[PDB]
């Protein structure tokens, strides 16, 4: 099998930038590579084939060049209709690998996430389970850490999280993080609070509620 | 001695495929073309498609895209026609055509061709014809043969051992709703000789190994 | 004069040159060990003239050109003296009296692709052969009949290079091959 | 217009099979190869299978060796993918895509990369039972603009849809993507952002909608 | 592609006068690749002309050709027996290669009515429990001819099949096969059987019967 590295991971543009993606091979493909879009709920796109041979109705901002083990996808001036995630193809031998991808973001002003955290319903707890919920509201940069505490002490392994895709209207994403716990462990114990870090705030903010506490 | 010999004839299942055999001599295949050219009985000469024998790139009629391959093999100087999902009107004649050329130069048209190649799609299977006697009636008379269900073509038919050519007609055969083929073939002769002279009828069908000498006898 | 010859990026460089298109490399003023390429199993081919290839090492010449290109297999026979085909006509050619060596090897886990590669090409067609050494780049379009063609491509009017195709699962005598053809003057 | 449509996709247990077709349209379809592309959840394309043209050559990837089998009707413009013994790692959503044709001096080369992509169609390996959700309501605080929203848990399989008051409330609503538990349901939270003086002066009603198992719950939000 | 369309459909010449063939393409061709075949029944066709004005390597001097843009002509100076054959033109410049449907150049000749005979199913054919009565028509000319069977006075319809010859080579006329098909049991239901000769060497539809059995 042929590896492929992408580099960045993630890239922060603005409308009117020259944004370039690499992408690497584990060996030499000569010129087999393809580079492919995606945006969300959607196929992929083909953009370019065999490193620089623009698909038919691509906009010609989009270049490609590289042999080998390096390639570059170029785009002169991005557009609104760029920001997507972009993939790497080599087609040396099959099977056919992908690239991890390289996502490319609005960028904007940096917005700490608005905090809410909610207990339990009583309709659920006479289920016999406890769910946790902890929403991180309209931040960006996308990078957020989640920590549940349960009467301070540091949960791990019983949490899932799940982030939107950015906002058309505002550019930020939202999370929401679940602690699950059984209806004895929960009624166990009393402060739960998830501590929220980001680059936002200065330092972690925490949303706690008592259990019962109206 | 320029030449393109052809594959033998073909007769193959509704929905197979058949690969005809195009084979040059004379002149030097690889600087040359091929093109492929059908033609049902009766019927216009139907363009295929052609391929170039140094490069291999083929051009493709539009009817023909979706069932037809052309190739060919420069080291067996032979290039080849290939049709899948046969049917019935699959049915037809098939040529081969090329230029003559030298090792730099070609002639400026398609001026040597294949002797051609039958290719029959149904479901018939092999059988020999039933010889049924058309006797005359009671100054010239008519009589003759009824070569009746017999699968594929053709069949040939000769009278008295080939004494006999003046005033015979072998019609050509229709295809009967059941598959196979009936062909009728007649003879005029003077009324005189219907009592002094005996007259045969020699149909032989290759295909199924047949030969039946029928005497027409006036009735 | 007592260095190294710089044979490493010529043999091992990392993309080679259609036929056609071949590239030549003017090595002087250096000393190589020509024993170790004769050795080497590397090596497909290792055929020389004018000079016995076994003994190489004991030889001066002025100038040595270093010329690489991509055939196939079937096609190194014609990389010798005296040789016709679509490679010594059309191609590259070799000298009657030509001094040196022609050297080649399997290339087809770098040249070949699934599906048939398409950056090596070849001249297929040519109105004259080529001399010696001589480098045809030309992409007029081969009128093989009597009527001029006019840029257009049709019947006996065909674009004069074309692509290898070189698959993997091909046989052996169709796999890429490189050639280094080594020349002293 | 070229268009590839795929169809057959489906909740399977665990070793069973399924059948996948691909239905094609403006273009030669005997002139190219097809892949089969897969897409797990929240993972990148993978490249599963190809057939050629004349369906006498096929490849696959490792991972569905002898078990998935490509193949194509010229006749139909049908391309399949035979997928049997099927494991969870095989959930994704399918695609076909055909097959990227280089043309130098008028001579094809095949195995180039996909260019036309179909919608997709999605396989759910699982030994899970058709369950809709429980829609718990996640109250606003007294004090702590408020955040509102439901709790969607506990369901199977994918998807859910979450409207707020019948479609009528949409700004400021944010339906996350559904996590998979480890009990084999997924889990998902809709919530909402509205001012605080709004709280005891505007009902919020979220409308779960799961299909699969002919549900449809309504749940009033309100301050505790 | 390019429709080539040819005229006349059938000439009708006697020999020693001239031919002259037409061939049409539907938009303007170069002259260069133009061609003209020539084709005997039974054989392959046999290049005549090319490049639209000239001779092929054997053909004889009476073959010319003429034409430029859509509008090309096959002039035969004088027909000897030997060109009584069928005619096609072939653009061969711009793919697809397309053909004219052809032209058959036959031999003109006397009004000659046929010789009509009717055959009753052989006795060793009954036995099989299928009847064929065939209808002969014998040496005439022109080709057009009407056969109509007759069973018991009742017109037949959709049961026969017919079968024209070549022009014959010595006196110029064709020959027609018509065969009627009934079961044993159906023949064996009717008395009278006629077929009905109208051609335009007869003043009248001549009919020739027979009683079944007498
Ligand atoms: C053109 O390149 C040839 C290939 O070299 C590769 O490409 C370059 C750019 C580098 O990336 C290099 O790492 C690649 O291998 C090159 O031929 C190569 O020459 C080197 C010597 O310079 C050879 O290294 C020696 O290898 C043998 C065997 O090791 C491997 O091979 C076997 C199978 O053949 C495997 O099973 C083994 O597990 C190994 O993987 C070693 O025995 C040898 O011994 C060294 O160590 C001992 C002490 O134990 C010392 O006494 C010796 O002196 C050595 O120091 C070396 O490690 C290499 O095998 C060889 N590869 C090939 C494919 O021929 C060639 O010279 C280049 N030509 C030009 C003109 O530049
Ligand atoms: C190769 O053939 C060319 C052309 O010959 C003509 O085309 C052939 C296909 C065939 O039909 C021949 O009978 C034709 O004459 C030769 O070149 C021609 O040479 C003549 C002089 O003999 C000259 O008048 C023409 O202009 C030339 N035409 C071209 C296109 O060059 C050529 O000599 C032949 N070479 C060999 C090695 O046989
Ligand atoms: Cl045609």
């Amino acid at each position: 099998d042929i590896q492929l590295t992408q580099s960045p991971s993630s890239v922060s543009a603005s409308v009117g930038d020259r944004v370039t993606i690499t992408c690497r091979a584990s060996q030499g493909i000569s010129s087999w590579l393809a580079w492919y879009q995606q945006k969300p709920g959607k196929a992929p796109k083909l953009l370019i084939y065999a490193v620089s041979s623009l698909q038919s109705g691509v906009p010609s901002r989009f270049s490609g060049s590289g042999s080998g083990t390096d390639f570059t996808l170029t785009i002169s001036s991005l557009q609104p209709e760029d920001f997507a995630t972009y993939y790497c193809q080599q087609a040396k031998s099959f099977p056919f690998t992908f690239g991890p991808g390289t996502k490319v973001e609005i960028k904007r002003t940096v917005a700490a996430p608005s905090v809410f955290i909610f207990p339990p319903s009583d309709e659920q707890l006479k289920s016999g389970t406890a769910s946790v919920v902890c929403l991180l509201n309209n931040f960006y940069p996308r990078e957020a850490k989640v920590q549940w505490k349960v009467d301070n002490a540091l949960q791990s392994g019983n949490s899932q999280e799940s982030v939107t895709e950015q906002d058309s209207k505002d550019s930020t994403y939202s999370l929401s993080s679940t602690l699950t716990l059984s209806k004895a462990d929960y009624e166990k114990h009393k402060v739960y609070a998830c501590e929220v870090t980001h680059q936002g705030l200065s330092s972690p903010v925490t949303k706690s509620f008592n259990r019962g506490e109206c | 001695q320029v030449q393109l010999v052809q594959s033998g004839p073909e007769v193959k299942k509704p929905g197979t495929s058949v690969k005809v055999s195009c084979k040059a001599s004379g002149f030097t295949f690889t600087t040359s073309a091929v093109q492929w050219v059908r033609q049902a009985r009766g019927q216009r000469l139907e363009w295929i498609g052609w391929i170039v024998v140094g490069s291999g790139n083929t051009n493709y009629a539009q009817k023909f895209q979706e069932r037809v391959t052309i190739t060919r093999d420069m080291s067996t100087t032979t290039a080849y026609m290939e049709l899948s999902s046969l049917r019935s009107e699959d049915t037809a004649v098939y040529f081969c055509a090329a230029p003559h050329c030298n090792s730099t130069s070609c002639y400026d048209a398609f001026d040597i061709w294949g002797q051609g190649t039958m290719v029959t799609v149904s479901s018939a299977s092999t059988k020999g014809p039933s010889v049924f006697p058309l006797a005359p009636s009671s100054g010239t008379a008519a009589l003759g043969c009824l070569v009746k269900d017999y699968f594929p073509e053709p069949v040939t038919v000769s009278w008295n051992s080939g004494a006999l050519t003046s005033g015979v007609h072998t019609f050509p055969a229709v295809l009967q709703s059941s598959g196979l083929y009936s062909l009728s073939s007649v003879v005029t002769v003077p009324s005189s000789s219907l009592g002094t002279q005996t007259y045969i009828c020699n149909v032989n069908h290759k295909p199924s190994n047949t030969k039946v000498d029928k005497k027409v006898e006036p009735k | 004069h007592t260095n190294l010859c710089p044979f490493g990026e010529v043999f091992n460089a990392t993309r080679f040159a259609s036929v056609y298109a071949w590239n030549r490399k003017r090595i002087s003023n250096c000393v190589a060990d020509y024993s170790v390429l004769y050795n080497s199993a590397s090596f497909s081919t290792f055929k020389c003239y004018g000079v016995s290839p076994t003994k190489l090492n004991d030889l001066c010449f002025t100038n040595v050109y270093a010329d690489s290109f991509v055939i196939r297999g079937d096609e190194v026979r014609q990389i010798a003296p005296g040789q016709t085909g679509k490679i010594a006509d059309y191609n590259y050619k070799l000298p009657d009296d030509f001094t040196g060596c022609v050297i080649a090897w399997n290339s087809n886990n770098l040249d070949s692709k699934v599906g048939g590669n398409y950056n090596y090409r070849y001249r297929l067609f040519r109105k004259s052969n080529l001399k010696p050494f001589e480098r045809d780049i030309s992409t007029e379009i081969y009128q093989a009949g009597s009527t001029p063609c006019n840029g257009v491509e049709g019947f006996n009017c065909y674009f004069p290079l074309q692509s290898y195709g070189f698959q993997p699962t091909n046989g052996v005598g169709y796999q890429p091959y490189r050639v280094v053809v080594l020349s002293f003057e | 217009q070229v268009q590839l449509v795929e169809s057959g996709g489906g909740v399977v247990q665990p070793g069973r099979s399924l059948r996948l077709s691909c239905a094609a349209s403006g273009f030669t379809f005997n002139n190219y190869p097809l892949h089969w592309v897969r897409q797990a959840p929240g993972k990148g394309p993978e490249w599963v299978a190809v057939i050629s043209q004349d369906g006498g050559n096929k490849y696959y990837v490792d991972s569905v060796k002898g078990r998935f089998t490509i193949s194509r009707d010229n006749s139909k413009n049908t391309l399949y993918l035979q997928m049997n013994n099927l494991r969870a790692e095989d959930t994704a959503l399918y695609y076909c895509a055909r097959d990227v044709v280089v043309v130098v001096a008028a001579r094809n080369h095949y195995y180039n990369g996909m260019d036309v992509w179909g919608q997709g169609t999605t396989v759910t390996v699982s030994s899970a039972s058709t369950k809709g959700p429980s829609v718990f309501p996640l109250a606003p605080s007294s004090k702590s603009t408020a955040a509102l929203g439901c709790l969607v848990k506990d369901y199977f399989p994918e998807p859910v849809t979450v409207s707020w008051n019948s479609g009528a409330l949409t700004s400021g609503v944010h339906t996350f993507p559904a996590v998979l538990q480890s009990s084999g349901l997924y889990s998902l939270s809709s919530v909402v952002t509205v001012p605080s003086s709004s709280l005891g002066t505007q009902t919020y009603i979220c409308n779960v909608n799961h299909k699969p198992s002919n549900t449809k719950v309504d749940k009033k939000v309100e301050p505790k």
